[PDB]
C-alpha cells in the first residue's frame, strides 16, 4: 500500500510518502497527498482504509488547529500524538470504528523532534524510524541494517533513496514519485522526488 | 456504466453512456448518467442509479441553499466535500456510489471524484464504471494538457466511443458536456450505431 | 386593567383579543416603508433604506431578498426575525423543489412561512422555537402558474392576496395613496413609476440611489433587483 | 430584603441566600443533640422525649448506623433525616461496591454534603431542614463531622446543635478536654443533654450511640439506664 | 425592580445578580498569593476556628487540584466544593485526553466558561466563589490567576481576595517590587499583608494557611507550611517588626 | 487468539520488605514486528506499579483511564492509594463493561503504605480479582513462567536474592516463547530506593 | 412591566431586554476597526493595568480563524464564550466544506448564535458587540459588526463601546478613498480615531493588521511607539 | 468447580473448592469461593468468577441496606428473590452458578440458582462441574436431621470425593456453618493435598543475570 | 384586582367559572358572521368574506378538509389554521386505515378532545375559533358547531361571530322550511340570513360572500365570485 518513511535525525525528522491514488484497479491520481499539516511544527501521516483516512485526518487536523488558535500556542507533538490516539481509541469500540493506520512526526522547541506510530487499532510508538503499508515488511530490513543514531541530511536522503529504490525494484505495483519533507528548528519544508528510467 | 472526465488547458469534458441493466437484461438504454444538478456545476453517475439521483438532488438543494444564503456560488471543492460527508455517515449499511464533481469556479476548472468507499480525490483524468480501464487506456494514450477546443472535442468523442465500444455492460446513447466560465454546455449525443459508422472509416 | 393580559401570548382579553399579537403587529410600524404592487406584467417591490450613516455598506441592509429565482420578498420589522423567516422560506422552497421537483407557488410559499409563523404558542417548541410571536410583516411577490402573484404576510400568520399593499412605518398613508393610484390595467413601467411617486410622497428624505431598493419579477425573466444604473434610470424620469 | 427571602436562586444584594438561613433556623429548633469525640472513640446522643407515652419509642430511632463503623444523628426535621439516611446509605454502599473497602468517613461526609447541597441548587425544591452529626473511626483516629443544609461540612471535637445549642456549646467548651476517655465522654454528653433536658431523662427519653475501634453501635436501653444511674 | 433572576438586564445594562455575587466575596475569608522570581505561594485566613474544630484536613481555603494545579477558595462552601470537584474533573479529563498536565490558562478558562454558563442562562444562581489558582506550566513557568464569580479572570503577580481585600491589595501594590522577590521575601510580604489586613494585633499561625508551589529537580512540589514552619516564619516576621519599630 | 493479536509478557514478584515487577518491552502486530518501547508496566505511585496484558491499544486505554480515576481518588482523599483498593478499582474498571469486555488481562503489585508489607494481585480479562502470596504472570507466556516459577520460587526471599530470582525467572521464561520477548524491563522497588533496571537478555 | 421579560413585546413594539443588552455594550470600551485596500486594522482602547495584571491574558482582540479576526465590547465572559463557540464553528465549517471560512459565514453564525440566545426566557442575551474582520478566498476586504440583538451588518469602518458615536462621526468626517491608499494611511486613520477618545496615546491602545493572508500579527509594543511617533510627526506636520 | 450445600438438624454447612482455572490451565489453587453477604446468610458461586464476585457484592450491599433499613436480620427468601430477579434480568448472559443457604426466623434455608436464573429449595443440593460426584455422595452417605459434627465430616468427605473425582476443584477445603447462635467460617477447613517437597535447589544466587543500564531514584 | 381569576385557564372563579374560557368564547364573537343550513340530502355553509382593504382580497372563511367534510372558521387565523391541518391529517389517517370517511360526529368528538387539553392543562391557549362543521355520512347531512369552550352542538343551523344574533333570530323565524328545501332554496335562505347580519349600507356582493355546499353525491365544493354568480342570480332583492 501507500508508503510513509519517517526517519529521525539528531535534530530533525525526515518524513517521506508516495503520491499515488488508486481505486482497486488503477491509479486515478499520480500526485496524491496522504500527509496532512497538523501545525507549523507537526504533521500527520494516515493510511489504511481509504475515505476514513481523509475525513479522520482533517477532523484531527481541525481539532489541533482549534487548540492552537483557542490557546494561542500549538500542542507539543507528543501531546498531539496522544490526542489522536485517544480519539481513535474512543471511536474504536464504537459502532463505527475507524480501521485506519497512522503516523505522526513533529518537532518541539522544549525537548526536540518526535515521531509516533498508529496501527488501525492505534497503539503508540516512538522510534527514530517509521514505515507503513505493504512495503514496510520489504524495507524494514533496510531500515534496520542501514541506520545509525547519527544520520546526516545528505546521508539521510541517500538512505531514503536506498529504501525507495528497493521499493521500486521489489514492490508489486508502481510508485512513480515520492514526497519527502524536513522538520527542524525552522519548521516544515518540502523536498523532491525520484524517478527511474527503463529504456 | 462508463464515465470519463479529463481536465485540460481549455476546460474539462465529461463522458457518459446510456445503458442501464439489472444483471443481464438491459433495463433501459435511455439513461441520462451525468446529472444537471446546477447550471455551473456538473455531477456524474455510477453505482446505484437511484442512490446517485437522490444524492445529487440533495447536493443540488444544498448548493442552491448555499448560493441563496451566502449570496455567492458554491466552490466545486466545497460541493465535493459536502457530498463526501453527507454520504459518509451512510457508509457501511448498503450504499453504492461513485461520482465525479466537475465544474469551473474562481480557482480554475475543478474536478473531484467521490465514491461510496470514501475517496474524494481531485486530479486530471477521471474514469469510473464498467469500462473505466478501456477509457483510461485511450485517454492516457491521447491525454495532452494542451488540447484545443475543436481537437479536444474530436479526441473526446474518439475516447468516449472507444470506451462505449470496448465494454459489454455499456451501450445505448452517449452524453457529452463541457464546462466553461459561463457554465456547462450540452455538446453532443451520438448513438452507438451512427458513431460506429463514423468511426469505422 | 389590560396589564394582566399583555404579559404573555397565551392570555385572552375580556374582548377576546391577543394583546401580544397586537403589539407584534404594531411593531411592524417600527420598520421602514415597503410597497409592493401587482400588475399583469409582473410585480415590483419598492422599499426605503433608512441609512444610518454614509459609511454604511448599502449591500448589508436588506429590505428585499430572493427566496427563489421565481419569487421575491420584502421585509418590515426585526432584522433577525425576518432573517430566520427568509432562511426558512428558502429551505422550504428547496424542500418543494426536492419533493416534487417543481417551482412551488407563492401562495404555498406564504402558507409554509405562516406555518413557521403562528407557531409561537405551540408545544412543538420543546426543541427550541419562538416563545414570542414573530415580529416582521412579509411581502411576497412573484410569478407562478396563476401568473404574477403578490401576497402580504401578517406576523400573526395571516396572508391575503393583495394587488398593492404597503407595510412599514407609513403603511396607512401609503395604502391610502395606493387606493386611488392603482388601476387594474397598469403597466409595469408606469406601476413602478407610481410606486416611486408614492415613496417620494411618503419617505422622510429625498429619493436618491441610496434611498430606495427596487425589485421586479416578470414571467419572462427571473427575479431582478434593480442595479445602480437601473435605479438611476428609473429615478431620473421621476 | 423581603423580596429575596423567597427563592434559592437569587442573591440578596448584601449577603447570600436567605432560604438557607431559614433552613438553618429550622435546624436550630429541632431536638437537641450532642456529639463528643474522645481519644479512643466518639459518642453522640439526643433526646427522644415526646408527649403521649402512647408513642412507641422503639418504633423510630434518631441514631442510625450508615455502615459497620459510621453512625449519624440529626437535629430538625424527622422525615428529611430519614431521607438523608437513605441517601447516605446508598452513597456509602456505592463506594463500597466500587472499592470493596469500608468507606472513609471523610468521603462519606463530603458525598452527603454534595447530595444535600444538590437540593439547594435550584428553585422548586426546598433545602433539607436537617443538620447531620457524623461519627466515625478509621486509620486509628475517631472522626466527628457536621453536615449542613447548605451543604457545608466541618469537623468538631465536640459540638451540640438543636434547641438551646448555645448553652450546650458553652457547656462543652467548659467541659471538653483533648485527653477525654470514652466513658467520660458519654458522661459529658449525658450531662450536656441534662443541662437543658427539661424533665428528668429516663432510659428511653434519650438516645445515645457510640463508635470506636470495634465499629459503631447504638447503646441499648440497659446500658443507657446504667450510665444514667452512674451520672445520677 | 431588576433584582429578579440572573437572566435579566438593567436598563443601564448592569447584571445586578452578578454584581451581588461580586460583592458577596467581601464576606469571605481573606486569601492572597504573589509571584516570586523562583516560587509561588498562597496565603489564606482561617476566619472560623472557634475552639473545637478537629482540623482533620490538609487545607481548608487552599484546595489542591493536580500534581501541578492548586487553588484557594473564597465563597459559599457548597459552591466551593462543587467548583473544586469540577476543577479536578476538568484537569484530569485534559490529562487523560492529552497525556500532559493541563496548562493553567486552559483550566482557568474552562472554569470561567462553566461559571459564565451558570450566569449566562438557565435561571440558576451564579457560583458565588472567587478563586486564586496557583500553578506552574512549561509555557510560562510560574503563573497565578485570580478567578471571579462573574466568570472573568486575570493573570496577576499580587492579588488578595476576601474581607478587607481592597486595603490589602492597595498596600500590596504599594509594596511590590516585581521580578526581584524570592520565596523568603515573598513569605515576609504575605505575612506583613496579613498583619495589616486581619483584625488581630498578633495573628496566630493557626489563623494563617500558607501553601507554596515550587519547581525543582524537574518536578513541581506543592506543600502547605507545616505548623513548625509557619510558626517559625511568623516569629521571624514578628521579631522583624520588633526590629523595625526599635529602629524607629 | 485475541491475545496473540499483540501479545505481551508481564510478571510481578515480592521479597522481604521489597517488591520487584518485570515486564516485556516488545510491541508488534500479530505477525510483524514494529517497536520495542511498549510500556506494559505503569507507576500508580511511588511504590505502586501496574502491569498490563491484552490488546496494545486496550492496554493503553485502560492504563490511561486508570491513571485518570486514580488521580481523582488521590485528590479526593489526599492519601496514597493502598494496593487492595487499587485491585478492587481495576476489577471494577474492567467489569463495568461486562457486555463490551476489554480483552485485557492486567496485573498489579506493590506494598502496604503503613507496615510496608508487599502485596501483589492478579486480574482477569472480564475482571476476576486474584491475589497470590508468591508470584503472578500474565501475557502469552503464562504456561512456562507459571511452571518454572512454581519450580523456582521460595518464600521469604531476600532483596538481592529477590532481584536475582525475578531476573532469572523472567529471562528463562521468555526464552521459551517468541511473540513476547526481545527485551524485558525489570523494576525493583524498595521502601528506601527505587532501582530501575533492564536485565541483559537475548535481543533475538 | 414590559422590561423584565426577554420575549414580551412592549405596547409600542419593543423587546426592551434586547435593547438593554444592546445598551450594555456602550458601557464597554472603544473598539474601532477599519478595512483598507489590502489591510484591515483593529484599534481598541486598552485598560491601563494598575500594577499587577498580566497583559498576556487581558486579550481584547482575538482571531477566530487564520482568515478572520474580531474585537469585542461587552462582558468579557460572554466574549470568551462566543469566541470559543465561533472558532469551534469555523473549524467545523472547514470540516464540512474544507475551504477557509468566509467572513460572511462566520458573522452570520455569530449573529444566529446571539439571536438564538435572545429569543427564549432562561437565556440571557449575549451582551457583546463584535467587529468581524478578514479576507475572503479572493482576498476582498470585508468588515462586519455584530449586534447583541442578533443582527449583523457590513461596515467599512465602525467603532463600538463607549464613545463609539464620537469615533463614528470622526470616521464620517475623515474616511476617504485616498485615506486607504496605503497601509500607513489606514494606520494613521485608525490611530487618529483611537486618540480621538483615548487622548493619552502611547499605551492604552492595541493594534492588529491583517494583510492578504499574513496570519495577522498584532502590532507589538515597539512600533506602537514608532507608529505613534509617526502619528505625532504627521500631526505636527500638518500643524 | 464444586459447590455443595446441605441442611443439618440445626443449620447449614457449605463446602467450596479453591482451584480456579482459565481455559485448561489452572490459575490459582487457593481462591475463596465462600462469599460474605450477611452475618446470617452466605453464598457459594460457580461459573464465571468475576460475574460471581460482582453479583455477590451487589446482592450483599443491597441486602445490607435492606437489613439496616429494617433493623432485623435478613431472611433467605428476600436474598434469593433479589438474586434471582437480577440473574434473570441478564437472561443467562452471566455464567454465574450460585447456591444460597442461610438461617432466618423461619429456620434454615438453602436455595440453588443455576446460571440461567432458576432456583429451588432443597434440603441438599450441589452444583458445578464436579456436581456429579458431590451429588452422588449426597445420595450415598447423606442423612437428614443429622448432627453438627457428623454434618461436618459428611460435607468434608463429599467435597473430598468432588476433588478426587474432578480436576477443577481442590488443594483446600473451606466450610461455613450457619446456626441461630453460631457462625463458623472454617477457611481452610482441611487442606486435602499439600504441594510436594522440592528435592533440588536450582541455585539462583547473585551475579547470574546481566543488566543493561542502572538508574537510582531515592524516595522517603 | 378581583379579576386575578382570569390570567390562566387553570383557575376557577369564586362563582365557579373559568373566565379565560369565557373570554375565548367571546373571542369568536369578534370574527365575521357565518351561517349554515342543511336539507334532506344537502348541507350548505355560507360565510361573509372580509378584506383588510378593498385593494386586497377577502379573507377566506370556508375551508376544505376532505371531499365529504368541510369546515368554516370564525376567529383567530392561527388556531383555525392549526385545527384545519389537524382535521386534514385525521381525515387522511381515517381514509388510510379504515378506507371510510371520517364520521361527522366522530370528527367533532375528536375535535372536542383535542381542544379540551388547552382548556384543562396549563400551556397552550384555548382554541378560540368558532367552527361550523357540515358533512355527510350514513344518516345524511350534519351541521356541527364547535364553540371555543371546547364544546360542540348538533344544530339545524348556527350563525357564529359578529352580529350573528340577527341571523340566529332569522333562522328562528324560518325553521319551517329548512328540512324540505332543495339546493337553491336553502342557499337563498342562507343568503337572506347573512343579509340580515349585514347592515343597511352593505350588501352581499360577489366578492363579499363565500358558499360551501355538501351533499350525498355532491362533494364539499366552495363557490367564489364567478361561481356564486348563478346562485345569486336566483337570489331575490333585499326587503328594505
Amino acid at each position: 500500500m501507500e508508503y510513509l518513511i519517517g526517519i529521525q535525525g539528531p535534530d530533525y525528522v525526515l518524513v517521506a510518502s508516495d503520491r499515488v491514488a488508486a481505486s482497486n484497479i488503477v491509479q486515478m491520481k499520480d500526485d496524491h497527498d496522504k500527509m496532512f499539516k497538523m501545525s507549523e511544527k507537526i504533521l500527520l501521516l494516515c493510511v489504511g482504509e481509504a475515505g476514513d483516512t481523509v475525513q479522520f485526518a482533517e477532523y484531527i487536523q481541525k481539532n489541533v488547529q482549534l487548540y492552537k488558535m483557542r490557546n494561542g500556542y500549538e500542542l507539543s507533538p507528543t501531546a498531539a500524538a496522544n490526542f489522536t490516539r485517544r480519539n481513535l481509541a474512543d471511536c474504536l469500540r464504537s459502532r463505527t470504528p475507524y480501521h485506519v493506520n497512522l503516523l505522526l512526526a513533529g518537532y518541539d522547541e522544549h525537548e526536540g523532534p518526535a515521531l509516533y506510530y498508529m496501527d488501525y487499532l492505534a497503539a503508540l510508538a516512538k522510534a527514530p524510524f517509521a514505515a507503513h503499508g505493504y512495503g514496510a515488511f520489504l524495507t524494514l530490513s533496510i531500515l534496520d541494517r542501514y541506520y545509525t543514531p547519527t544520520i546526516s541530511r545528505e546521508r539521510a536522503v541517500e538512505l531514503l533513496r536506498k529504501c525507495l529504490e528497493e521499493l521500486q525494484k521489489r514492490f508489486i505495483l508502481n510508485l512513480p514519485t515520492f514526497s519527502v519533507r524536513i522538520i527542524d528548528k525552522n519548521g516544515i519544508h518540502d523536498l523532491d522526488n525520484i524517478s527511474f528510467p527503463k529504456q | 456504466t462508463t464515465t470519463l472526465a479529463f481536465k485540460f488547458r481549455h476546460g474539462v469534458i465529461v463522458a457518459a453512456d446510456s445503458r442501464a441493466t439489472a444483471g443481464a437484461y438491459i433495463a433501459s438504454q435511455t439513461v441520462k448518467k451525468v446529472i444537471e444538478i446546477n447550471p455551473y456545476l456538473l455531477g456524474t453517475m455510477a453505482g446505484g442509479a437511484a442512490d446517485c439521483s437522490f444524492w445529487e438532488r440533495l447536493l443540488a438543494r444544498q448548493c442552491r441553499i448555499y448560493e441563496l444564503r451566502n449570496k455567492e456560488r458554491i466552490s466545486v471543492a466545497a460541493a465535493s466535500k459536502l457530498l463526501a460527508n453527507m454520504v459518509y455517515q451512510y457508509k457501511g449499511m448498503g450504499l453504492s456510489m461513485g461520482t465525479m464533481i466537475c465544474g469551473w469556479d474562481k480557482r480554475g476548472p475543478g474536478l473531484y471524484y467521490v465514491d461510496s468507499e470514501g475517496n474524494r480525490i481531485s486530479g486530471a483524468t477521471f474514469s469510473v464504471g464498467s469500462g473505466s480501464v478501456y477509457a483510461y487506456g485511450v485517454m492516457d494514450r491521447g491525454y495532452s494538457y494542451d488540447l484545443e477546443v475543436e481537437q479536444a472535442y474530436d479526441l473526446a468523442r474518439r475516447a468516449i466511443y472507444q470506451a462505449t465500444y470496448r465494454d459489454a455492460y455499456s451501450g445505448g446513447a452517449v452524453n457529452l458536456y463541457h464546462v466553461r466560465e459561463d457554465g456547462w454546455i450540452r455538446v453532443s449525443s451520438d448513438n452507438v450505431a451512427d458513431l460506429h459508422e463514423k468511426y469505422s472509416g | 386593567t389590560r396589564s394582566e393580559y399583555d404579559r404573555g401570548v397565551n392570555t385572552f382579553s375580556p374582548e377576546g383579543r391577543l394583546f401580544q399579537v397586537e403589539y407584534a403587529i404594531e411593531a411592524i410600524k417600527l420598520g421602514s416603508t415597503a410597497i409592493g404592487i401587482q400588475t399583469s406584467e409582473g410585480v415590483c417591490l419598492a422599499v426605503e433604506k433608512r441609512i444610518t450613516s454614509p459609511l454604511m455598506e448599502p449591500s448589508s441592509i436588506e429590505k428585499i431578498v430572493e427566496i427563489d429565482a421565481h419569487i421575491g420578498c420584502a421585509m418590515s420589522g426585526l432584522i433577525k426575525d425576518a432573517k430566520t423567516l427568509i432562511d426558512k422560506a428558502r429551505v422550504e422552497t428547496q424542500n418543494h423543489w426536492f419533493t416534487y421537483n417543481e417551482t412551488m407557488t407563492v401562495e404555498s410559499v406564504t402558507q409554509a412561512v405562516s406555518n413557521l409563523a403562528l407557531q409561537f404558542g405551540e408545544e412543538d417548541a420543546d426543541p427550541g422555537a419562538m416563545s414570542r410571536p414573530f415580529g416582521v410583516a412579509l411581502l411576497f411577490g412573484g410569478v407562478d402558474e396563476k401568473g404574477p402573484q403578490l401576497f402580504h404576510m401578517d406576523p400573526s400568520g395571516t396572508f391575503v392576496q393583495c394587488d398593492a399593499r404597503a407595510i412599514g412605518s407609513a403603511s396607512e398613508g401609503a395604502q391610502s395613496s395606493l387606493q386611488e393610484v392603482y388601476h387594474k390595467s397598469m403597466t409595469l413601467k408606469e406601476a413602478i413609476k407610481s410606486s416611486l411617486i408614492i415613496l417620494k410622497q411618503v419617505m422622510e428624505e429625498k429619493l436618491n440611489a441610496t434611498n430606495i431598493e427596487l425589485a421586479t419579477v416578470q414571467p419572462g425573466q427571473n427575479f431582478h433587483m434593480f442595479t445602480k444604473e437601473e435605479l438611476e434610470e428609473v429615478i431620473k424620469d421621476i | 430584603e423581603r423580596g429575596y427571602s423567597f427563592s434559592l436562586t437569587t442573591f440578596s444584594p448584601s449577603g447570600k441566600l436567605v432560604q438557607i438561613e431559614y433552613a438553618l433556623a429550622a435546624v436550630a429548633g429541632g431536638a437537641p443533640s450532642v456529639g463528643i469525640k474522645a481519644a479512643n472513640g466518639v459518642v453522640l446522643a439526643t433526646e427522644k422525649k415526646q408527649k403521649s407515652i402512647l408513642y412507641d419509642e422503639r418504633s423510630v430511632h434518631k441514631v442510625e448506623p450508615i455502615t459497620k463503623h459510621i453512625g449519624l444523628v440529626y437535629s430538625g426535621m424527622g422525615p428529611d433525616y430519614r431521607v438523608l439516611v437513605h441517601r447516605a446509605r446508598k452513597l456509602a454502599q456505592q463506594y463500597y461496591l466500587v472499592y470493596q473497602e469500608p468507606i472513609p468517613t471523610a468521603q462519606l461526609v463530603q458525598r452527603v454534603a454534595s447530595v444535600m447541597q444538590e437540593y439547594t441548587q435550584s428553585g422548586g425544591v426546598r433545602p433539607f431542614g436537617v443538620s447531620l452529626l457524623i461519627c466515625g473511626w478509621n486509620e486509628g483516629r475517631p472522626y466527628l463531622f457536621q453536615s449542613d443544609p447548605s451543604g457545608a461540612y466541618f469537623a468538631w471535637k465536640a459540638t451540640a446543635m438543636g434547641k438551646n445549642y448555645v448553652n450546650g456549646k458553652t457547656f462543652l467548651e467548659k467541659r471538653y478536654n483533648e485527653d477525654l476517655e470514652l466513658e467520660d465522654a458519654i458522661h459529658t454528653a449525658i450531662l450536656t443533654l441534662k443541662e437543658s433536658f427539661e424533665g428528668q431523662m429516663t432510659e428511653d427519653n434519650i438516645e445515645v450511640g457510640i463508635c470506636n475501634e470495634a465499629g459503631f453501635r447504638r447503646l441499648t436501653p440497659t446500658e443507657v439506664k446504667d450510665y444514667l444511674a452512674a451520672i445520677a | 425592580r431588576y433584582d429578579s433572576r440572573t437572566t435579566i438586564f438593567s436598563p443601564e445594562g448592569r447584571l445586578y445578580q452578578v454584581e451581588y455575587a461580586m460583592e458577596a466575596i467581601g464576606h469571605a475569608g481573606t486569601c492572597l498569593g504573589i509571584l516570586a522570581n523562583d516560587g509561588v505561594l498562597l496565603a489564606a485566613e482561617r476566619r472560623n476556628i472557634h475552639k473545637l474544630l478537629d482540623e482533620v484536613f490538609f487545607s481548608e481555603k487552599i484546595y489542591k487540584l493536580n500534581e501541578d494545579m492548586a487553588c484557594s477558595v473564597a465563597g459559599i462552601t457548597s459552591d466551593a466544593n462543587v467548583l473544586t470537584n469540577e476543577l479536578r474533573l476538568i484537569a484530569q479529563r485534559y490529562l487523560l485526553q492529552y497525556q500532559e498536565p493541563i496548562p493553567c490558562e486552559q483550566l482557568v478558562t474552562a472554569l470561567c466558561d462553566i461559571k459564565q454558563a451558570y450566569t449566562q442562562f438557565g435561571g440558576k444562581r451564579p457560583f458565588g466563589v472567587s478563586l486564586l489558582y496557583i500553578g506552574w506550566d512549561k509555557h510560562y513557568g510560574f503563573q497565578l490567576y485570580q478567578s471571579d464569580p462573574s466568570g472573568n479572570y486575570g493573570g496577576w503577580k499580587a492579588t488578595c481576595i476576601g474581607n478587607n481585600s481592597a486595603a490589602a491589595v492597595s498596600m500590596l501594590k504599594q509594596d511590590y517590587k516585581e521580578g526581584e522577590m524570592t520565596l523568603k521575601s515573598a513569605l515576609a510580604l504575605a505575612i506583613k499583608v496579613l498583619n495589616k489586613t486581619m483584625d488581630v494585633s498578633k495573628l496566630s499561625a493557626e489563623k494563617v494557611e500558607i501553601a507554596t508551589l515550587t519547581r525543582e529537580n524537574g518536578k513541581t512540589v506543592i506543600r502547605v507550611l507545616k505548623q513548625k514552619e509557619v510558626e517559625q516564619l511568623i516569629k521571624k516576621h514578628e521579631e522583624e517588626e520588633a526590629k523595625a519599630e526599635r529602629e524607629k | 487468539s485475541i491475545m496473540s493479536y499483540n501479545g505481551g509478557a508481564v510478571m510481578a514478584m515480592k521479597g522481604k520488605n521489597c517488591v520487584a515487577i518485570a515486564a516485556d518491552r516488545r510491541f508488534g502486530i500479530q505477525a510483524q514486528m514494529v517497536t520495542t518501547d511498549f510500556q506494559k508496566i505503569f507507576p500508580m505511585g511511588d511504590r505502586l506499579y501496574i502491569g498490563l496484558a491484552g490488546l496494545a491499544t486496550d492496554v493503553q486505554t485502560v492504563a490511561q483511564r486508570l491513571k485518570f480515576r486514580l488521580n481523582l481518588y488521590e485528590l479526593k482523599e489526599g492519601r496514597q492509594i493502598k494496593p487492595y483498593t487499587l485491585m478492587s478499582m481495576v476489577a471494577n474498571l474492567l467489569y463495568e463493561k461486562r457486555f463490551g469486555p476489554y480483552y485485557t488481562e492486567p496485573v498489579i503489585a506493590g506494598l502496604d503504605p503503613k507496615t510496608f508489607k508487599p502485596f501483589i494481585c492478579s486480574l482477569d480479562l472480564i475482571g476476576c480479582p486474584m491475589v497470590t502470596d508468591d508470584f503472578v504472570v500474565s501475557g502469552t507466556c503464562a504456561e512456562q513462567m507459571y511452571g518454572m516459577c512454581e519450580s523456582l520460587w521460595e518464600p521469604n526471599m531476600d532483596p538481592d536474592h529477590l532481584f536475582e530470582t525475578i531476573s532469572q525467572a523472567m529471562l528463562n521464561a521468555v526464552d521459551r516463547d517468541a511473540v513476547s520477548g526481545m527485551g524485558v524491563i525489570v523494576h525493583i522497588i524498595e521502601k528506601d530506593k527505587i532501582t530501575t533496571r533492564t536485565l541483559k537478555a537475548r535481543m533475538d | 412591566s414590559y422590561d423584565r421579560a426577554i420575549t414580551v413585546f412592549s405596547p409600542d413594539g419593543h423587546l426592551f431586554q434586547v435593547e438593554y443588552a444592546q445598551e450594555a455594550v456602550k458601557k464597554g470600551s472603544t473598539a474601532v476597526g477599519v478595512r483598507g485596500r489590502d489591510i484591515v486594522v483593529l484599534g481598541v482602547e486598552k485598560k491601563s493595568v494598575a500594577k499587577l495584571q498580566d497583559e498576556r491574558t487581558v486579550r481584547k482582540i482575538c482571531a477566530l480563524d487564520d482568515n478572520v479576526c474580531m474585537a469585542f465590547a461587552g462582558l468579557t465572559a460572554d466574549a470568551r464564550i462566543v469566541i470559543n463557540r465561533a472558532r469551534v464553528e469555523c473549524q467545523s465549517h472547514r470540516l464540512t466544506v474544507e475551504d477557509p471560512v468566509t467572513v460572511e459565514y462566520i458573522t452570520r453564525y455569530i449573529a444566529s448564535l446571539k439571536q438564538r440566545y435572545t429569543q427564549s426566557n432562561g437565556r440571557r442575551p449575549f451582551g457583546i458587540s463584535a467587529l468581524i474582520v478578514g479576507f475572503d478566498f479572493d482576498g476582498t476586504p470585508r468588515l462586519y459588526q455584530t449586534d447583541p440583538s442578533g443582527t449583523y451588518h457590513a461596515w467599512k469602518a465602525n467603532a463600538i463601546g463607549r464613545g463609539a458615536k464620537s469615533v463614528r462621526e470622526f470616521l464620517e468626517k475623515n474616511y476617504t478613498d485616498e485615506a486607504i491608499e496605503t497601509d500607513d494611511l489606514t494606520i494613521k486613520l485608525v490611530i487618529k480615531a483611537l486618540l480621538e477618545v483615548v487622548q493619552s496615546g502611547g499605551k492604552n491602545i492595541e493594534l492588529a493588521v491583517m494583510r492578504r493572508d499574513q496570519s495577522l500579527k498584532i502590532l507589538n509594543p515597539e512600533e506602537i511607539e514608532k507608529y505613534v511617533a509617526e502619528i505625532e510627526k504627521e500631526k505636527e506636520e500638518n500643524e | 468447580t464444586t459447590i455443595a450445600g446441605v441442611v443439618y438438624k440445626d443449620g447449614i454447612v457449605l463446602g467450596a473448592d479453591t482451584r480456579a482455572t482459565e481455559g485448561m490451565v489452572v490459575a490459582d489453587k487457593n481462591c475463596s469461593k465462600i462469599h460474605f453477604i450477611s452475618p446470617n446468610i452466605y453464598c457459594c458461586g460457580a461459573g464465571t468468577a468475576a460475574d460471581t464476585d460482582m453479583t455477590t457484592q451487589l446482592i450483599s450491599s443491597n441486602l445490607e441496606l435492606h437489613s439496616l433499613s429494617t433493623g432485623r436480620l435478613p431472611r433467605v427468601v428476600t436474598a434469593n428473590r433479589m438474586l434471582k430477579q437480577m440473574l434473570f434480568r441478564y437472561q443467562g448472559y452471566i455464567g454465574a452458578a450460585l447456591v444460597l443457604g442461610g438461617v432466618d426466623v423461619t429456620g434454615p434455608h438453602l436455595y440453588s440458582i443455576y446460571p440461567h436464573g432458576s432456583t429451588d429449595k432443597l434440603p441438599y443440593v450441589t452444583m458445578g462441574s464436579g456436581s456429579l460426584a458431590a451429588m452422588a455422595v449426597f445420595e450415598d452417605k447423606f442423612r437428614p436431621d443429622m448432627e453438627e459434627e457428623e454434618a461436618k465430616n459428611l460435607v468434608s468427605e463429599a467435597i473430598a470425593a468432588g476433588i478426587f473425582n474432578d480436576l477443577g476443584s481442590g488443594s483446600n477445603i473451606d466450610l461455613c456453618v450457619i446456626s441461630k447462635n453460631k457462625l463458623d467460617f472454617l477457611r481452610p477447613y482441611t487442606v486435602p493435598n499439600k504441594k510436594g517437597t522440592r528435592l533440588g535447589r536450582y541455585r539462583c544466587e547473585k551475579g547470574t543475570t546481566a543488566v543493561l543500564t542502572e538508574k537510582i531514584t531515592p524516595l522517603e | 384586582f378581583r379579576n386575578q381569576y382570569d390570567n390562566d385557564v387553570t383557575v376557577w372563579s369564586p362563582q365557579g367559572r373559568i373566565h379565560q374560557i369565557e373570554y375565548a368564547m367571546e373571542a369568536v364573537k369578534q370574527g365575521s358572521a357565518t351561517v349554515g343550513l342543511k336539507s334532506k340530502t344537502h348541507a350548505v355553509l355560507v360565510a361573509l368574506k372580509r378584506a383588510q382593504s378593498e385593494l386586497a382580497a377577502h379573507q377566506k372563511k370556508i375551508l376544505h378538509v376532505d371531499n365529504h367534510i368541510g369546515i368554516s372558521i370564525a376567529g383567530l387565523t392561527a388556531d383555525a389554521r392549526l385545527l384545519c391541518n389537524f382535521m386534514r391529517q385525521e381525515c387522511l389517517d381515517s381514509r388510510f386505515v379504515f378506507d371510510r370517511p371520517l364520521p361527522v360526529s366522530r370528527l367533532v368528538s375528536l375535535i372536542g378532545s383535542k381542544t379540551q387539553i388547552p382548556t384543562q392543562r396549563y400551556g397552550r391557549r384555548p382554541y378560540g375559533v368558532g367552527l361550523l362543521i357540515a358533512g355527510y355520512d350514513d344518516m345524511g347531512p350534519h351541521i356541527f358547531q364547535t364553540c371555543p369552550s371546547a364544546n360542540y352542538f348538533d344544530c339545524r343551523a348556527m350563525s357564529i361571530g359578529a352580529r350573528s344574533q340577527s341571523a340566529r333570530t332569522y333562522l328562528e323565524r324560518h325553521m319551517s322550511e329548512f328540512m324540505e328545501c332543495n339546493l337553491n332554496e336553502l342557499v337563498k335562505h342562507g343568503l337572506r340570513a347573512l343579509r340580515e347580519t349585514l347592515p343597511a349600507e352593505q350588501d352581499l356582493t360577489t366578492k363579499n360572500v363565500s358558499i360551501g355546499i355538501v351533499g350525498k353525491d355532491l362533494e364539499f365544493t366552495i363557490y367564489d365570485d364567478d361561481d356564486v354568480s348563478p346562485f345569486l342570480e336566483g337570489l331575490e332583492e333585499r326587503p328594505q
